[PDB]
């Protein structure tokens, strides 16, 4: 529960710009992540608020 | 000096009727197979 | 300091064994001080650096 | 030693057959031309082989092989970068799927099975049926192509004449392939020959050996100088 | 624009041998040299020896001492 | 956080060299098959319309690319410079062969060009020759096309 | 710097292909890569833009754990200048040291081979990476009410020479060729 | 080191001069080769004795240069794969893979047809599509019911034999690291080897690193012990 | 597969520098001359058994068929000779055993039909007809007539025009008649343990067909087997119930599956395979070989012009 | 899965070699001497 | 080439 | 220890120089004066 | 006894500096542009011991070669060699290989 919001971007929507909470290591940043084809990611995202 | 081998110890012995059903090929069939062999022989050159 | 430096260099070079005189010929060589065909070749190389024509110069070395 | 048999007759080829999996079967003999070996002529299908594996009636399954050309190995930089010659890649399994099936009752059949078929692979992994790869025969191994070529070029027997016999002799031991079947040089030249060439050849053969060892020692002494 | 790719392998030129996923496989390739995991540190030793030759990082200290 | 710097030296190192011929030990049919089979499979004489459309649009793409490139002034300067250099080299080679063949059959500057217009230096004879050769090459296209498309 | 450092990584993207741990013909086979992956020896995996090439980074065997083996640089020392160790005796299987537990070195203090591997055309639909991830991330701290404590179970700790894989993918649009 | 030729020369290369001058200086007298492979070091004696020293050196320099060219090829492949381009050097398959049978293993080609997917920028497949395809591939569906069709076991062969210690508490034992066991034990019997002053070469067998130092120590202490009593 | 070292005087006597290499025509064409002469009517030389046979075993072989030992030959080649090394007073030889390809007779794989003059069938029809013969499916019917499937793959794909991708199935039926199916285009990827059509009869490729072929050959177990297994309390009682249980295979009455490759008729490196696909690399290699044959003695003109130097 | 491609005739590479022969005999002889 | 692109986009596997 | 991240920080990652940066370092230290 | 380094340095240092020098490399070999001792030990030819052993074996060889010169074949030897010659006269390549393999397999079984 350190990530607050993710924003899918790109023309084919496989990069995300994750934003971290205040309790995260290093405070609040915006980090870009490139995603592999993992069909369990979205459940993990929603079931953690 | 040579040795001799019986000519019945060199040839197989079975009558086609002791075979499964469709194993024996007729002439109709066997000729079509030769036709396909020839056509496959000349196909690429012709094209 | 110098002893340690030489020590480490020696160890890493002598790892080789863990499985005339070159100097007198190396003192006689054409080196660019930091022989006119040499300067020609060097200039012509440094001028055609980007074009594919540069590759033609590569086959002009002994 | 009796010569091998040599008979000749008119034979009638058998009728051709279509087993579904293979076609052929017109060879009327029990042995082949190049080798003197019996020919397998019973054919086992795919479902038959599967059942013979499941019900234990099959013990060993053997595949033939193929040479695997040298450029298509990954164990060293490509040949063409100029490195030292790497020995030889292992051989492949037969791409055509030619296979021999050995039963428990001693029977031996042939079949066509692609290496890596799912059902057969699972069966062989589960029931532990013995699986083998038949090594390559010498006229097809890539390391003995030099010997095959030399055999196809050189003569089998050699030349010795005495003036009255002109005997076909074997080649020397250092290149005699098979065995001492016919006459050797010494026995021929001494049994149908004369002391002239006998003495000459013996002593100048000694001269050759002496020249060899003397050149060795002479270059040794030059090294000392 | 003129480059096209194989549509089965998607331009990899190579597919998997599934049996080797779960006296080896005779159908699939040959091992490489850095696969022998018992010879790793020896190869690295040779390579770092050969590399210590060219290495000109400590050049100025060796130069002043020379 | 440190700052990084531009690297201006023996950068890359692995591009100065063409090594394609060493790695393949030298010392594209699936492509066209798949293209044509796909446009056949998806969409009478409609396959012929689609195939002609494909070929026509491809050739036109290449031609448009070439013309648009050659329509930049500096590219025309590049072309002109190359033309005069090649002409002088041809002059040299032709002179050598002509003189030495004359011998063995007896047996058996640049700036005036580089600084002037180019259509006034070149005669019309060469334009007429190029046009004649082109005309003769492509004059059988109507009959060929007609006889192809009519079964 | 915060901005410029990023910009420069895109223009000069060719100077950043790994030229440190990769020396000669550094390929490994796909079977060997799978075998290393399944035993948790790979520290970082870097799939590349086209999804058909990876650079596998494997630590030197003595730099993998925090054993005090005297073939590594003395990073961490006692007051009496001895390298520290962190071995733990694995109560279930003594008499075999290769089955003991040990903490792993921080990744910035590691020596690493950087092998190159070509992945087959069906690497993603075969699910090998997915199985590995899903297994290695399915363990963590638990609450035991029989002892009323927070337990980090043994089957979630690293044995000797094992590390924790970090998978990273690259973006083709970050090249600016 | 500059006198024994152990390291490169005195002022052969300068980081701020030019590339051409530096390749000139390095191409001068086998400066690109280390001493071990420099042929001048050996060009004087090689004859009947072994017939090998000048052979086993040109047969090592060759392997060296092959390694270097292979490194160049690998880096060109990586630079092509950094973008989404197809790789220029097609290498043969390895121990876990077979060659594609549509192409021969030649992965791509040129075609004179413009490949519209690149021209319009549609060569990447939209993440959601791939997610759907995979999630439907890893979930085979059973429509029949084993009641009607008398199928008692899942698919496969030899299901009957398939149907018949503390690995659950402390995980499985890793079997790729047995070859180090011995050394580990030594590192527990001789704690003094963890001293910050020592730095052995490195390796695992009795021919490398720790065991070499240990054998040397025991052997030299025994030598000195025997030398104490004789006097 | 085991190799053997021979260090013995008499065995190195019958050896020399290595046994002879039995040679002749190629393994797949040894029977052409003999069969054409036999069809003409001439007398033909009779095959002589191998020199390691003797008269006692020809009685059994001509009667009850050959054994795996009757087919195995040996071959040995000599390493260093007599006076080369110690622990080897008169030489050392390496001997290994094998079976030659010639043991396979005049048998080959089924001939590629004439795909132009042969009736076709849609992939969906093959899929339905294979479901109707798959006893684990919801569409089984035990009144289906047998089918013989021959699955062909192309071999002249890269060397010669007209090559095709994918697979081609030849289905022969009870009438003796034949049809064919064209399974290019692997439709949609599915695992082998999958029973669900693909939402469109147009997404049936060879993945679904191979799924059905794999599932059709599942061995069926009667309920008594696992009844005696589960009901047995003892562990090795279960083991006996398992090792003793039997099964049946319905597919042996419905399907006959075979795999073939349509042989090629153009050697990949020959001259005619250059006219069919002209390339510049080909002409460079050709002129290089032509220099090798005719004008590599250019490097003899080398030595001849080194006369003045 | 598992693939089912079959070639009709296995390509035995029919149609210098001295070094192959020599390396073969060298490898085997070296294995022999290392057996003792 | 934009007319045929839906057709030619099966050689890549997309729609 | 239960509420610790295992994702370290952006800040507590110390610098480590390659060989080229080591060379640059010794040069910048020697030409310091 | 009395290793090399113990001579050039010896009592000029203790045992500490001697072990210091002993653990850094053999003396000065291939990495330092010199010639290895195991490299130099191959450039020398066979010395006089082996050459004299060869000369004595050569004396033996000439003795037995003239001894062979003094040989004449026995009675049945002529008939045996001539029978081999006759078989070789009526021999073809295939059948001669046949009898070669016959020889090898017969002696294999014995
Ligand atoms: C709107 C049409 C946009 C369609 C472009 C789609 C992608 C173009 C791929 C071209 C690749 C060519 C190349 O390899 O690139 C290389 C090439 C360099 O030569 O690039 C170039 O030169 C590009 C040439 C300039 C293109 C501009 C022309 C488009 C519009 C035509 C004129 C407007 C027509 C009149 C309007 C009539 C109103 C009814
Ligand atoms: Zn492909
Ligand atoms: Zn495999």
């Amino acid at each position: 529960g350190h990530v607050a919001r993710v924003r899918f971007y790109g023309p084919e929507k496989n990069k995300v710009m994750a934003t971290t909470r205040a309790s995260a290591p290093g405070g609040e940043r915006l980090c870009k992540v490139v995603l592999p084809p993992d069909p369990e990611l979205l459940d993990h995202l929603v079931s953690n608020g | 000096r040579r040795e001799a081998i019986p000519a019945e110890l060199l040839l197989v012995k079975e009558d086609p009727s002791k075979l499964p059903a469709g194993v024996l090929q007729t002439r109709e069939q066997l000729k079509q197979a030769q036709r396909d062999i020839n056509w496959a022989g000349k196909r690429e050159q012709v094209f | 300091l110098r002893s340690r430096m030489f020590l480490n260099f020696l160890t890493e070079r002598n790892k080789y064994y863990l499985n005339q005189n070159l100097r007198d010929i190396k003192i006689k060589a054409n080196y660019n001080n930091f022989t006119m065909f040499r300067d020609f070749w060097v200039w012509s190389y440094n001028n055609t650096q980007t074009n594919a024509f540069n590759q033609n110069l590569w086959w002009l070395l002994p | 030693p009796a010569l091998p048999a040599r008979a000749t007759a008119v034979v009638a080829p058998l009728p051709e057959k279509n087993y579904g999996s293979l076609r052929g079967g017109r060879w009327p003999f029990l042995y082949d031309n190049v080798y003197g070996l019996p020919v397998v002529r019973q054919v086992a299908s795919y479902g038959e082989v599967l059942e013979g594996i499941r019900t234990g009636r099959i013990s060993q399954v053997l595949w033939f092989q193929a040479p695997r050309a040298v450029t298509a190995s990954a164990a060293a930089p490509p040949p063409g970068l100029g490195g030292p010659q790497q020995p030889q890649p292992p051989p492949l399994a037969s791409p055509d799927g030619r296979c021999l099936v050995r039963f428990a009752n001693g029977q031996v059949k042939q079949a066509v099975i692609p290496p890596g078929e799912p059902r057969i692979s699972q069966a062989l992994q589960q029931y532990g049926t013995a699986v083998s790869y038949i090594p390559l025969e010498p006229r097809y191994m890539p390391e003995l192509a030099a010997m095959r070529a030399r055999g196809a070029q050189e003569a089998v027997l050699g030349e010795v004449d005495t003036g009255a016999v002109a005997t076909p002799v074997e080649l020397p031991e250092d290149e005699r392939r098979g065995a001492a079947v016919g006459p050797t040089a010494f026995e021929a030249v001494a049994a149908y020959g004369s002391p002239e060439q006998l003495a000459a050849a013996l002593d100048d053969n000694y001269q050759a050996a002496a020249g060899q060892v003397a050149a060795l020692l002479a270059e040794r002494e030059a090294w000392v100088a | 624009l003129l480059q096209h790719k194989c549509q089965r392998c998607k331009g990899a030129g190579v597919m998997t041998c599934p049996a080797c996923l779960g006296g080896g496989c005779r159908v699939c390739g040959t091992a490489c040299a850095w696969d022998a995991e018992s010879e790793w540190m020896e190869r690295w030793g040779e390579w770092e020896s050969r590399l210590a030759y060219y290495d000109k990082a400590t050049g100025p200290l060796m130069d002043e001492w020379y | 956080q440190s700052e990084h710097n531009v690297k201006i030296f023996h950068n890359s190192w692995w591009t100065h060299l063409n090594i394609k011929n060493l790695v393949n030990n030298q010392d594209s049919e699936f492509i066209n098959s798949a293209i044509i089979k796909s446009i056949n499979n998806k969409t009478s004489s409609e396959k012929e319309t689609m195939q002609l459309l494909l070929m026509s649009s491809s050739i036109l793409l290449h031609l448009c690319a070439i013309i648009s490139l050659v329509s930049i002034s500096q590219v025309r300067c590049f072309v002109k410079f190359h033309l005069i250099l090649l002409y002088k080299l041809s002059n040299v080679y032709n002179a050598i062969l002509n003189q030495l063949s004359n011998k063995l059959q007896k047996n058996l500057g640049f700036l005036v060009e580089w600084s002037s217009d180019f259509i006034t230096i070149i005669p019309e004879n060469v334009d007429i020759y190029i046009w004649n050769v082109f005309s003769k090459i492509y004059r059988t296209i109507p009959l060929s096309f007609i006889s192809t498309t009519l079964g | 710097a915060i901005f410029w450092n990023k910009l420069l990584d895109r223009v000069q993207y060719k100077e950043n292909l790994p030229q440190a741990g990769l020396v000669g013909d550094m390929r490994i086979s796909y079977a060997k890569f799978l075998e290393l992956l399944k035993d948790q020896r790979v520290k970082r995996l870097v799939v590349y833009g086209d999804m058909r090439t990876a650079v596998v980074e494997v630590p030197h065997p003595w730099s993998a754990s925090v054993l005090g083996h005297p073939a590594t640089h003395p990073f961490y020392e006692d007051s009496a200048h001895n390298r520290v160790s962190m071995l733990r005796p694995n109560p279930a299987a003594p008499e075999d040291v290769t089955q003991w537990f040990c903490a792993e070195m921080p990744e910035w203090d590691m020596e690493k081979y950087r092998f190159y591997v070509d992945l087959p055309g069906d690497f993603w639909e075969s699910g090998v990476l997915q199985r590995h991830l899903a297994a290695q991330r399915a363990e963590g701290a638990v609450w035991d009410p029989a002892s009323g404590q927070y337990i980090l179970p043994y089957r979630a700790q690293k044995k000797v020479f094992q590390v924790s894989t970090e998978v990273q993918l690259l973006d083709p649009q970050e090249s600016w060729d | 080191p500059y006198d024994a030729d152990a390291n490169l020369g005195y002022q052969i290369v300068d980081p701020t001069a030019s590339m051409g001058e530096n390749v000139w200086n390095m191409a001068q007298v086998y400066n690109s080769l280390p001493p071990e492979l420099n042929p001048l070091r050996t060009q004087h004696l090689a004859d009947r004795g072994g017939g090998n020293t000048q052979a086993a050196v040109e047969a090592a320099r060759s392997a060296f240069d092959a390694q270097v060219v292979m490194e160049a090829a690998l880096l060109q492949n990586l630079e092509a794969a950094a973008q989404d381009l197809p790789k220029p050097h097609r290498l043969p398959p390895t121990a876990g893979t077979v060659a594609c049978n549509e192409c021969g293993g030649a992965a791509w080609g040129y075609s004179f047809f413009p490949n519209t997917a690149v021209m319009f920028g549609l060569e990447r497949p939209f993440w959601g599509d791939t997610l759907a395809r995979l999630s439907k591939y890893w979930n085979p569906t059973q429509v029949a019911d084993p009641a009607r069709t008398g199928q008692l076991l899942p698919y496969g062969e030899g299901g009957l034999r398939r149907l018949l210690a503390l690995e659950a508490v402390v995980g499985k034992a890793p079997a790729t690291t047995g070859r180090y066991r011995r050394d580990l034990e030594l590192l527990l019997a001789h704690p003094e080897l963890r001293d910050g002053a020592l730095r052995v070469p490195g390796g695992w067998g009795p021919e490398g690193g720790l065991q070499t130092y240990l054998r040397g120590q025991q052997e030299e202490q025994a030598r000195m012990q025997r030398r104490r009593d004789l006097a | 597969t085991a190799e053997r070292f021979i260090t013995d005087a008499k065995e190195l006597n019958a050896t020399g520098s290595g046994l002879p290499i039995i040679d002749g025509p190629d393994w797949e064409e040894q029977h052409w001359a003999a069969l054409k002469a036999m069809s003409a009517g001439r007398p033909v030389a009779l095959p002589t058994p191998h020199a390691k046979f003797g008269p006692e075993d020809l009685q059994r072989i001509a009667a009850s068929g050959p054994r795996l030992e009757d087919l195995t030959l040996e071959h040995a080649e000599r390493l260093a000779g007599p006076g080369q090394l110690p622990t080897a007073p008169d030489g050392v030889a390496l001997a290994f055993r094998y079976i030659p390809r010639s043991v396979l007779g005049d048998f080959r794989q089924e001939v590629e039909p004439d795909w132009r003059s042969l009736p076709a069938m849609s992939p969906a029809e093959l899929y339905a007809g294979l479901r109707a013969r798959n006893w684990t499916s919801a569409h089984y019917d035990p009144a289906a007539e047998p089918w013989r499937l021959q699955v062909f793959s192309c071999d002249y794909k890269h060397t010669g025009v007209t090559g095709w991708p994918g697979y081609r199935v030849v289905v022969t039926s009870r009438g003796g008649r034949r049809r064919w199916v064209d399974l290019a285009e692997e439709g949609e990827l599915v695992q082998l343990t999958e029973q669900a059509p693909p939402a469109s009869p147009a997404d049936i490729g060879y993945s679904h067909v191979f799924a059905q072929l794999y599932q059709a050959y599942e061995p069926r177990y009667s309920p008594e087997a696992l009844a005696a297994l589960y009901g047995s309390s003892s562990s090795k009682g279960k083991a006996a119930a398992a090792a003793a249980a039997q099964h049946d295979t319905p597919a042996l009455r419905h399907l006959d599956v075979s795999y073939h490759g349509t042989g090629s008729a153009v050697a990949p490196g020959s001259g005619t395979a250059f006219l069919m696909q002209p390339s510049w690399d080909a002409v460079t290699g050709a002129i290089r070989w032509g220099l090798e044959r005719s004008g590599l003695p250019e490097l003899r003109a080398l030595r001849d012009s080194l006369l003045p130097e | 899965n598992g693939h089912l491609s079959v070639v009709s005739n296995a390509n035995l590479l029919t149609g210098k070699r001295l070094n192959s022969y020599l390396i073969y005999v060298n490898q085997n002889l070296k294995k022999f001497i290392q057996l003792n | 080439l934009a007319l045929l692109t839906p057709t030619l986009l099966t050689l890549t596997g997309q729609s | 220890e239960l509420m610790r991240s295992a994702v370290p920080a952006p800040g507590e990652v110390p610098n480590r120089n390659s060989r080229g940066q080591v060379a640059e370092q010794v040069r910048a230290i020697l030409d310091q004066y | 006894s009395e290793d090399s380094v113990e001579q050039e340095f010896g009592g000029d240092y203790s045992e500490a500096s001697l072990e210091y020098i002993r653990a850094l490399g053999p003396k000065k070999g291939a990495p330092f542009a010199e010639v290895d001792p195991a490299e130099q030990a191959a450039a020398l030819p066979p010395s006089q011991a082996e050459c004299e052993a060869a000369k004595a074996v050569l004396e033996n060889y000439k003795r037995d070669i003239d001894a062979l010169k003094t040989y004449r074949p026995s009675e049945q030897e002529r008939a045996a060699i001539d029978a081999r010659r006759a078989l070789a006269l009526e021999a073809t390549p295939e059948e001669l290989t046949w009898l070669k393999m016959r020889e090898y397999y017969a002696t294999q079984r014995a």
